[PDB]
DNA sequence: TTTGAAAAGCAAGCATAAAAGATCTAAACATAAAATCTGTA
DNA sequence: TACAGATTTTATGTTTAGATCTTTTATGCTTGCTTTTCAAA
């Protein structure tokens, strides 16, 4: 009977544990840029072992 | 009063009550600041000498707790509409006036020397000798109790 | 009420609160204490009595152990020094500390006792004023405080707790007059152990030897002279002084003295020995008793060089004494109920007893599974030398010596037991047979230090011993050492 | 959410929240994570389907 | 000094209601009187019924965990939802005691902590109704011996999502002990509030085994079945019935608010119809008139005021297209019942009692009669499709509803009870002539406040910031010579013009405004220092709008 | 439509922060026998 | 003065809150190298 703010805290909780923060921009960045600005490449390999 | 002669830190204030209360009248029983601040009023000079004033001090506990006796003391001596005179002595706007006493030169040992063995009728060392052990026992951060050793040694 | 928990075993004594301060009105209202029928001294010994229903056989060798036992020939200047600085401060009614430092059994407590003794005397003949010896040792204490316990006790005949006993001392030292009073000689023993982390007993004991009216002589026997400089502050250095006696080991000739002096009567003198019981008397056949001057000389000059300490020396030759009287007593059949020299021979069988070491012969006299362990764990460290060795591959690298010295005669008829106990309905098992056993048995003697684990494998193991000492025992083995 | 313990953090006993040296962590498993993502329609196995 | 204090009392030297003189302070203070009272009749209408509304609650929930728990295993019951603030009582029945133990995380370091609370618990209990024994299980072995009873032990685990659960499982193993003695049963009550899944995977699968042989769930939330919450609110709708209106703004705040709330949401509801109701009290000069006896004291200000009202706006330029005659209009035209109120109790008596709807929240069911979907409400059932004739409502949108009325426009329920704490502190620092007036006057137009100023360049900074750098980039937009001209305007202080007199004043003084707005920001958490005795990088710990 | 090149990402190395917990002590909480105060008889 | 009762003193046990120090592991900076999308030809 969790609410849906905790819900959504603990999913992005769930991906700050898990995921690595130098690739956040590659996947959470939507905006329009006015400024001259190159987001992220992306991680390039795969991970062997699932984190 | 010599503070580390007694019990504990915090039973001073009725160390101070039994060192000035008449035997045959009611001897209360004494806490803290409240109750001796309460009986200094209706009052006289009351001075009291506190020799080793550091060991008030609680070596356990903090910062803050270890220093709850002597600033009581301090405030005591303090406010007004009481007559406590406070002298204490340890070792090396309300704050305590400062003197320090300072370690003893060779001179003052000597005539420290030459005023105490004044009483004897005649002085049984030559005067170089208690010279050269006054020089050797001042040095820095002298002690009269080691020249006392050494001439009695002699 | 119902007691959250239950405190069903106190033991409290009888012991008074209130302190000497309040005992009379005033310090006028103090009599003279000197004229109390409780101050200043003025039951248990039959229950470990009983009949003798024999005849003791003293044997010619008894009277030289009895003699040689710890119940003042070279302490001359450290005597004079202590007797006539006490004779001083008692004389002239002045309060002083004296401090006595030095190793084990230099003779510090029997010269201080001495001195106290010739005090008393001379108190006896009225040259000096009457005075009251306490003695405190700090290490007969339960409770360090116990010492303001026994000494108020000693000088009032009261029975106070601790805290009221240290501010009644207080008040008697630096009130009451002198002239109601009598000089008191403290003798604290083992001061080491009266040393506490807020270090106030040590300043009340040196502190009251500073005040006018305490008429209090503190000789404060220490083990080291820089005690108050590496334990004590600089208040309680200060009031202890600079002046501190110092009792040297004793050399190998004040040794030979003490041995002759204990035996000055037992020695080339003559005893009637009956052999029918061994029974001897000194003044049937007449024996001459001698202990040789080169046996005495060689123990002196071996005590002298270890120690300086009486003890271990008048230990020695009654030990000597002992293994001599055993011989005798063995080849002539006495049992309980011409001339006998104790010889250098059994002098150095006890300087030799003494200084054998049983780990070698410990380690050669162990079965073959803890030889192997301490044979692995060896091979261990000189694989890697990290000096601590997991069980784990202390288990592998025994296996692999197994398995490599295969074709040896003794290995492989070992092997089905070491994996199998002989028999054939018994699997083949990880650990050898008696793994956990020589295991615990070498943590038991010490050979061995293992880390707190809880994982077998992982676990570390160290030798506490020293390493060569153990190749000794590992090349002293057949077995080990052609592999 | 940190008192239930779903997250949690470095230390456990007297916590300073407001101290930036103190991190936090998640700590339920990626089942229970699983059905509260089924029950918001979040699809969070889209997250995780290209990086191993 | 007692700002140096850690705290002081302070029994101030003294030499009458709230509320303040609207209408621009031409409004009488008897008006602000019955004003006052009004509010009080009220709030005391809608508390009396909270109170009754909250008593019934822990009664029935008591009367339910009582039937759940009294008709060789635990009896084990799961409180789904609890914050663990239920007094739970035991009934009295001869030969046979019955003991409530109630356990804590806290009181819960260890299992023996646990046992000797437990124990000590049990005896003393048993000594309370009718030697001294050890706080440990054999207690319960000796009971029938040193008491002459039968024992019953209920263990109520309070707060177990915060309780090691090691320690619980090893608890639970070691209570299983107690099963052999033929004269105790022991009942086992677990608060549990986030799912009964997560303290599944939390225990061993023995001890499931064990409590999976005789166990039963007993849901109780806040708003389970939502029936708790729509009392409070049909008793806040009956309390302003005819009276005053709810517009639809002010129940979907509610509503988006009792959403982002769990446990404690039928406090929050009436926390906000209270603000609001104060906020009515406190804000309108018409209130008055709520009470139908205070028409008479009517004044221009008040027939000014109700002019500009867009229904009566509506209203007259509808006349135009087709004083004491709008005095007597004004009089007459609120009297009538608005009966959204009594039909809104008759459809939540019609689906509850007819129809056996029972999962409905009035909230959502008055906020569809006020924007008029409750057809489009109703047809998410498909049991009233023969009703929907039946309970058709339509909203009259009469005129001047607006004087009387709680509603959510100026964001003064956000602001006061839900704040955007962060965005308000970051908007503040960054925009500080929202909150500083416009009015030493030449230096305070042309140089901002240093706070601002640092949050100015703080927030267009990396998040790594070298201090040094920080410091020059401070300096560079402050003014040099208005602040030298400020700093020499105080002759008496000789000291600063001794400092101005350096040829180093004004980096000086640009160190000193800028350290002090470093620890400004330090203490408030903007920055964070990377080492301990290294003081010259920060970190950026704080972003606006985010 | 290309270009190319500066930003982004990978990775080994290494100093260093920090998590975990072993060990310990202060403080709150708790009990208790002997001594000492206290109000009456 | 004697005395029963209440309180204090001295003395120790129980439990929780927190400090310090060590050891092992995460992590942040350095530096060199490879891939990649974005502002001009
Ligand atoms: N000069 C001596 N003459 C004869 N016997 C001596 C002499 N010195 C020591 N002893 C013997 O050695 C024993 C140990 O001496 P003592 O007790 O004085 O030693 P100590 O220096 O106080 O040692 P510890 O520090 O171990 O207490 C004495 O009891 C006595 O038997
Ligand atoms: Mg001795």
């Amino acid at each position: 009977d969790l609410s849906i703010i905790s819900k959504y805290l603990l999913i992005a909780s769930y991906i700050c544990s898990y995921l690595e923060p130098r690739y956040d921009a590659s996947i959470f960045s939507r905006k329009t840029r006015i400024i001259q600005g190159r987001a992220a490449y992306g991680r390039r390999k795969k991970k062997e072992v699932n984190p | 009063i010599n503070c580390i002669s007694l019990g504990e830190p915090s039973s001073i204030f009725q160390k101070i009550f039994d060192s000035f209360q008449d035997l045959n009248g009611p001897t209360l029983q004494i806490k803290n600041m409240q109750h001796l601040q309460k009986f200094l009023e209706p009052y006289t000079t009351f001075v009291v000498v506190l020799d080793e004033m550091d060991r008030l001090l609680h070596a356990n506990t903090s910062e803050t707790q270890s220093v709850r006796t002597i600033l009581e003391l301090f405030l005591l001596a303090k406010l007004p509409t009481v007559s406590f005179v406070l002298i204490g002595m340890a070792n090396s706007g309300l704050l305590p006036q400062t003197i320090v006493f300072q370690p003893y030169t060779a001179e003052q040992m000597y005539e420290i020397v030459i005023q105490k063995m004044s009483s004897l009728p005649t002085i049984i060392f030559q005067p170089m000798a208690i010279k050269f052990a006054a020089k050797k026992c001042a040095g820095n951060t002298g002690d009269l109790r080691k020249l006392f050793d050494v001439l009695r040694g002699s | 009420v119902i007691r959250k928990f239950t405190k069903k075993n106190v033991a409290r004594a009888k012991k008074k609160y209130t302190p000497f301060s309040k005992r009379f009105k005033s310090i006028a209202a103090i009599p003279d204490l000197t004229s109390l029928p409780e101050f200043y001294g003025n039951r248990f010994e039959n229950k470990l009595k009983t009949t003798q229903k024999h005849q003791i056989v003293e044997t010619i060798f008894s009277k030289v152990k009895k003699q040689l036992n710890s119940s003042l020939p070279a302490r001359e200047n450290e005597f004079a020094s202590i007797y006539l600085s006490a004779y001083s401060a008692i004389e002239s009614d002045s309060a002083t500390t004296i401090y006595v430092a030095g190793t084990p059994g230099v003779g510090k407590t029997l010269t201080v006792r001495e001195v106290v003794k010739e005090l008393l005397s001379s108190s006896a003949q009225r040259e000096i004023p009457d005075f009251l010896y306490v003695e405190i040792n700090g290490l007969k204490m339960v409770k360090p405080t116990d010492c303001y316990e026994t000494l108020w006790n000693k000088v009032s005949g009261e029975r106070l707790t601790w805290a009221a006993s240290m501010e009644s001392l207080e008040f008697y030292f630096k009130r009451v007059p002198k002239n109601k009073k009598k000089t008191i000689v403290v003798l604290l023993d083992e001061l080491d152990a009266m040393v506490t982390k807020s270090q106030d007993i040590m300043y009340n004991f040196f502190n009251w030897t500073t005040y006018e009216n305490a008429k209090l002589i503190v000789i404060a026997v220490a083990n080291t002279m820089d005690l108050p400089e590496r334990q004590l502050g600089n208040k309680i250095t200060s009031r202890i002084g600079f002046t501190r006696i110092m009792f040297t080991g004793y050399t190998h000739e004040e040794l030979k003295n003490i041995i002759d002096l204990r035996l000055k009567g037992l020695n080339d003198s003559f005893f009637y020995v009956d052999t029918k019981t061994g029974n001897a008397i000194l003044i049937v056949r007449k024996v001459r008793l001698r202990m040789s001057a080169d046996a005495i000389e060689i123990a002196s000059r071996k005590v002298a060089s270890v120690s300086g300490d009486a003890r271990r020396a008048l230990k020695v030759c009654k030990r000597a004494a002992e293994i001599a009287e055993k011989h005798y007593m063995a080849k002539h059949g006495y049992g309980y109920d011409g001339v006998q020299t104790v010889h250098i021979t059994h002098v150095m069988k006890a300087l030799n007893e003494t200084l054998n070491s049983h780990v070698i012969t410990f380690m050669t006299r162990l079965s073959f599974t803890a030889k192997l362990f301490i044979y692995a764990l060896l091979n261990l460290m000189k694989k890697n030398g990290s000096q601590e060795q997991e069980l784990g591959d202390i288990v592998d690298e025994i296996k692999l010596l197994i398995e490599v010295n295969g074709s040896n005669k003794f290995v492989m008829e070992i092997a089905k037991t070491l994996f199998q106990q002989g028999s054939d309905n018994i699997s083949e098992q990880l650990r050898i047979i008696s793994w956990d056993f020589v295991l615990n048995q070498l943590l038991d003697a010490g050979i061995l230090f293992k880390q707190t684990m809880k994982n077998d494998r992982i676990c570390c193991v160290k030798l506490n011993i020293s390493v060569e000492e153990a190749k000794r025992a590992m090349n002293e083995d057949e077995t080990l050492r052609n592999l | 959410l940190h008192t239930l313990k779903l997250i949690a953090t470095t230390m456990n006993k007297n916590i300073d929240y407001l101290s930036p040296k103190v991190r936090w962590k998640v700590n339920v498993p990626w089942e229970i994570i699983k059905e509260i993502s089924e029950s918001v329609h979040f699809n969070i196995s889209d997250y995780f389907s290209d990086i191993h | 000094a007692d700002a140096q204090r850690s705290h002081y009392t302070v029994y101030p030297s003294l030499p009458h209601i709230p509320f303040v003189k609207l209408l621009s302070g031409k409004e009488s203070e008897v008006n602000v009187e019955k004003r006052w009272e009004l509010y009080h009749q009220l709030h005391s209408h809608f508390h009396d019924q909270v109170d009754h509304i909250i008593d019934n609650i822990e009664a029935d929930l008591k009367a339910e965990i009582s039937d759940l728990l009294y008709s060789r295993c635990f009896n084990t019951i799961f409180l789904l939802g609890s914050d663990s603030t239920t007094k739970i009582e035991l009934k009295d029945e001869s030969s046979r005691y019955n003991v409530l133990i109630e356990l804590t995380p806290k009181e819960s370091p260890n299992v023996r902590m646990m046992l000797r609370r437990s124990m000590y618990k049990l005896y003393s209990a048993a000594d309370a109704e009718e030697n001294d024994v050890s706080y440990d299980l054999s207690l319960v072995e000796n009971f029938k011996r040193l008491f002459g009873k039968d024992l019953a032990m209920v263990f109520n685990f309070k707060d177990v999502d915060s309780i090691n659960f090691n320690t619980l499982d090893n608890f639970i193993i070691l209570l299983k002990s107690a099963f052999k003695y033929d004269h105790v049963k022991i009942s086992l009550i677990f608060n549990i509030n986030t799912n009964l899944s997560n303290i599944e995977k939390n225990l061993r699968q023995s001890t499931i085994r064990l409590l999976k042989r005789n166990y039963h769930k007993l849901d109780v939330s806040s708003n389970k079945g939502f029936k708790y919450g729509n009392q409070i609110f049909q008793s806040f709708l009956d309390t302003v019935d005819g009276k005053l209106n709810l517009s639809d703004r002010f129940v979907e705040f509610i509503l988006s608010k009792m959403a982002n709330n769990t446990n404690h949401n039928l406090q929050l509801l009436t926390k906000m119809l209270d603000y609001s109701l104060m906020s009515y009290f406190f804000q309108n000069a018409f209130s008055v008139f709520i009470d139908p006896v205070n028409v008479d004291f009517l004044n221009d200000d008040y027939l000014k005021i109700l002019s500009r009202c867009p229904t009566f706006m509506f209203f007259v330029e509808g006349l135009i297209k087709q004083n004491r005659g709008l005095e007597e209009f004004f009089v007459e035209f609120l009297v009538r019942e608005n009966p959204i109120n009594g039909h809104a109790k008759f459809v939540a008596r019609f689906l509850e009692e007819e129809l056996n709807i029972t999962n409905f929240n009035l909230i959502e069911l008055y906020h569809n009669l006020l924007i008029g979907k409750l057809d489009s409400y109703l047809d998410r059932w498909s049991a009233c499709k023969e009703y929907k004739d039946r309970l058709h409502f339509e909203p009259i949108d009469t005129i001047f509803q607006e004087l009387f009325t709680l509603d959510n426009r100026s964001g003064l329920l956000t602001q006061s009870i839900f704040p955007s704490y962060k965005s308000n502190i970051e908007d503040n620092l960054l925009s500080w002539e929202q909150v500083l007036p416009s009015l030493s006057g030449d230096l305070d137009k042309i140089m901002a406040p240093v706070l601002g100023q640092l949050f100015k360049l703080y927030r267009e900074a990396n998040m790594t910031i070298n201090i040094y750098d920080f410091y020059i980039a401070f300096r560079e937009t402050l003014p040099k010579e208005e602040i030298l001209n400020f700093i020499r305007k105080d002759p008496s202080n000789t000291k600063l013009l001794e400092l101005a007199e350096t040829p180093d004043a004004f980096d000086k003084v640009a160190l000193i405004l800028f350290m002090q707005a470093i620890f400004a920001f330090e203490n408030m958490g903007l920055i964070k220092f990377q080492s301990t005795k290294s003081y010259d990088l920060v970190e950026k710990c704080v972003w606006r709008g985010i």
